[PDB]
């Protein structure tokens, strides 16, 4: 690419990040922004692990 | 030379717990 600074958009460089979450079967990793914890036993629960 | 296994190099293909179960 011969980019020059008047080019037509559409010709002007672009800088790209692809970001690619993968899952293979380890116990866990990196997520988003954690929240409360404890742990309720012996009673209907809606839980996240 | 060359041998023969007989029955060898079976690996648990993951983690995941499991029981009595012939699983495929």
């Amino acid at each position: 690419y011969g980019f020059q600074p008047t080019n037509g958009v559409g010709y002007q460089p672009y800088r790209v990040v692809v970001l690619s979450f993968e899952l293979l079967h380890a116990p866990a990793t990196v997520c988003g922004p954690k929240k409360s914890t404890n742990l309720v036993k012996n009673k209907c629960v809606n839980f996240n692990f | 030379a060359y041998t023969n296994s007989f029955t060898r190099g079976v690996y648990y293909p993951d983690k995941v717990f499991r029981s009595s179960v012939l699983h495929s």
